[PDB]
């Protein structure tokens, strides 16, 4: 059976989140680290564990076949894969040594001391808080190095961002006992550019801010949290006076989903609901006063207008 | 920084 | 890429059109973006 | 593609894309180009008239002339070419200019960096000398007439007073400590009669007061150096600057400590940058890739699809490529908006005006 030795980098590939459980998932994407076709060939019985602590999601890697053709032009699959985590970050197939490590580690580990607290909440009677930090920070720099390749594992088409970029803002959440990551979400800030006279008369500067990769783990995904999170950080958006809209790159249906959902009940809880399905009487300038309020894109909240005059017609 | 260029004339 | 969290490739390169149509006003749009040199 | 493949490409896309393009052949490169504010008035056969001012270039070989052209466009544009004066020059022209108060003068510098003042009834009128080499900046204050702001490869900035009596060929002021290396652009603000803007290749980008002693009000390092700047006319904070790193740059004058935004679209560096006067916000930008591009700063960071992400950033809103060389210069014409003349290295001068179906327009 020589064809075992061709393996789909999507089941090589065994990602796991180690706390008191090691859970283990596949990625959906491996193309941007193992080629477009995803496939690993020259390998028989190949596994390749990519595993994190829980907390300080420490990196360990450890590559195993039973046989590997000798000959060159076949890939090195743990020096790919370490090219995307890392540098000297990463314990390699000593699993002792990497618990080890990360047991030292977890005495020093307090992002809640080092980073500005956003909000607070719970959910199925666990408490989670929200986090944010820049990216030249060299603690925030080391925890996203450290989960950055989850970006490239699960959302198709995600870069490495430019962590020199002082624009760039990473919300964490923790579960707030164990100081466990559960996601992050890199956000970007651009200029707003309101036209020559708002422009001259606030010399304080406007910025859409701009959600780019949304990320929570697959353990934890399926129970809120990717809601309760995209809720935390478009309200601390809401509350600062610099930004006018909130954005976001690229999204898929998941996203586009859960974009709809929140929006919409935050349009309802506000009433605007009942304002555009019983009163087409409006001027434009309430249309835009309503949408500058709400700090909403304009196409998105076009759709979530027509989506209100519909539903209640 | 820019380069100036040397000219040519119209072939006809 | 300018703050820029999703400007990698994508798995495959589509054959389907999500618009095959003659020339409209964002066909046109796009036309200029492309300074009228793509393809 | 080859840049003769690409062309043709171009060529049959133009319909699409332009409301209006003319091609013209010059037997001689120009390095400059300016409409002039000549009213828009209907020819008898259907035509509106505009006109235009170019030079030439012969590196030796020829005389050179400061040219002013009549362009004859269709009236449903609201087709020849046609040279109605010709006046002889001092080497090529590098920059020539109206003077915004009085169009029947036209301020030149040349190769090397001897400044002109040329009359369009009588012909040449001055020459101011002072510079010693060749420049490319020159500048009348929209606000003061007769203000002639001029720049050169020799590291020195001249201040003139052209728009009264009195004799004009000696500068009012001077500055050898500005930048220390060519200057490469100079342009007065649009509502600060005292302001104006210098790049250099020294990678130094300056907000200067005339009125001052010390000249210099901020001071910017520059990632690699600008070729050029350019004032808002709607905002009095606003401007822009760009050169070798191909990015369009926005700063804002209260601030200068790090940038607005940079643009990306251009391949090579860029030479020539306008804003518009007409519409608030959108900016035009040519250089060494052979191109032209037009910008809306009121996209900056606006959310795009991803398949349209890919045509380029949301802020470009055309690229112009029917140039098959760098771009000498180019002008935005003052009466009829959308309105562009650009100038390419191998004797091409083309007039063009994007559709009337782009959202912007
Ligand atoms: C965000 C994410 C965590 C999901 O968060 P979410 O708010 O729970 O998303 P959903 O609304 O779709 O799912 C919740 C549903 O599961 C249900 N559910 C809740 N708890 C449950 C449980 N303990 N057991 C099973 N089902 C449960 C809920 O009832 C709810 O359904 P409902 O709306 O009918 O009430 C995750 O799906 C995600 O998007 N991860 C990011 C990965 C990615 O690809 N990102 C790219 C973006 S750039």
């Amino acid at each position: 059976k020589p064809e075992t030795w061709t393996s789909s980098a999507n089941e090589a590939l065994r990602v796991s989140i180690v706390g008191e459980n090691a859970v283990q998932f596949s990625p959906l994407f491996t193309y941007p680290i193992y080629g477009d076709s995803e496939k690993i060939y020259g390998y028989k019985d190949l596994i390749i564990h990519l595993a994190f602590d829980s907390v300080t999601f420490k990196p360990y890697v450890n590559v195993k076949y039973s046989a590997k053709l000798g000959d060159d032009n076949i890939v090195d699959v743990e020096k790919k894969l370490l090219s995307f985590l890392p540098k000297d970050d990463v314990i390699v197939r000593d699993e002792a040594k990497w618990v080890d490590c990360f047991a030292e580690e977890r005495k020093t580990h307090n992002l809640s001391d080092v980073f500005e607290k956003v909000s607070e909440y719970s959910l199925n009677g666990e408490e989670f808080v929200v986090y944010k930090s820049s990216l030249v920070d060299d603690f925030a720099r080391r925890m996203h190095r450290r989960v950055q390749i989850f970006s490239l594992l699960f959302i198709e088409a995600a870069n490495y961002i430019d962590e020199t970029d002082p624009s760039w803002q990473i919300y964490w959440l923790l579960n707030k006992k164990t100081k466990e990551l559960i996601g992050f979400v890199t956000t970007y800030k651009y200029w707003h550019y309101l036209g020559a006279k708002s422009f001259d008369e606030d010399i304080d500067k406007k910025f859409r801010a701009k959600i780019s990769q949304f990320l929570i783990f697959p353990p934890y995904q399926n129970k809120g949290h990717g809601s309760c999170l995209y809720e935390a950080i478009i309200q601390s958006w809401l509350e600062d006076k610099s930004i006018t809209e909130i954005t976001v790159e690229d999204p898929n249906e998941a996203f586009d989903d859960l974009r709809d959902r929140n929006d919409i009940q935050r349009l309802r809880k506000l009433g605007y609901d009942a304002v555009f399905q019983k009163h087409s009487d409006l001027s434009d300038e309430f249309l835009e006063s309503s949408r500058k309020s709400l700090k909403l894109e304009e196409r998105q909240f076009n759709r979530l207008v027509e989506m209100l005059l519909l539903l209640n017609n | 920084a820019r380069t100036k260029q040397t000219a040519r004339k119209s072939t006809g | 890429g300018k703050g820029l969290g999703k400007g990698g490739a994508k798995r495959h390169r589509k054959v389907l059109r999500d618009n095959i149509q003659g020339i409209t006003k964002p066909a046109i749009r796009r036309l200029a973006r492309r300074g009228g040199v793509k393809r | 593609l080859s840049v003769d493949e690409e062309y043709d490409l171009w060529k049959s896309n133009v319909p699409l894309m332009y409301d209006f393009v003319s091609e013209t052949r010059l037997t001689w490169p120009s390095l400059t180009v300016q409409w002039l504010p000549t009213p828009v008035q209907e020819l008898d056969g259907g035509f509106i008239k505009q006109e235009l001012i170019i030079g030439t270039h012969t590196s030796g070989e020829e005389e050179n002339y400061l040219k002013f052209a009549e362009i004859n466009l269709p009236k449903e544009i609201l087709s020849n070419i046609r040279i109605t004066a010709k006046y002889e020059h001092e080497e090529e022209i590098t920059r020539a200019r109206y003077m915004p108060q009085d169009p029947n003068i036209v301020a030149t510098i040349n190769g090397q960096g001897t400044t002109f003042l040329y009359s369009r009834s009588e012909g040449l009128q001055s020459t101011l000398k002072f510079h010693k080499d060749n420049g490319y900046a020159l500048s009348f204050s929209t606000l003061v007439k007769g203000r002639l702001l001029s720049g050169s490869d020799d590291h020195t900035v001249a201040l003139w007073e052209v728009g009264s009596g009195g004799d004009p060929t000696k500068p009012v002021r001077t500055w050898n400590d500005l930048h220390s290396d060519i200057i490469n652009d100079n342009k007065w603000h649009n509502f600060n009669k005292d302001l104006f803007g210098t790049v250099s290749e020294d990678s130094l980008l300056k907000i200067n007061d005339v009125r001052a002693n010390n000249t210099t009000i901020d001071t910017v390092k520059c990632p690699q150096p600008f070729n050029t700047l350019a004032f808002s006319h709607h905002s009095s904070n606003l401007l822009a600057a760009a050169g070798m790193d191909s990015y369009v740059y926005l700063y804002d004058l209260r601030n200068m400590k790090e940038p607005l935004h940079h643009m990306s679209g251009h391949e090579d560096a860029v030479n020539n940058l306008e804003f518009s006067t007409h519409v608030d916000g959108v900016v035009v930008s040519s250089g060494s890739d052979n191109r032209l591009m037009m910008w809306d700063l009121k996209q900056i960071g606006a959310e795009q699809t991803p398949d349209d992400a890919e045509d380029g950033v949301p802020e470009l809103i055309m690229v112009h490529a029917g140039h098959r060389s760098s771009v000498n210069d180019f002008d935005l014409n003052p009466q009829i908006p959308w309105l562009v003349a650009s100038a390419e290295e191998e004797n091409i001068l083309q007039v063009w005006k994007c559709s009337h179906s782009l959202p912007i327009v």
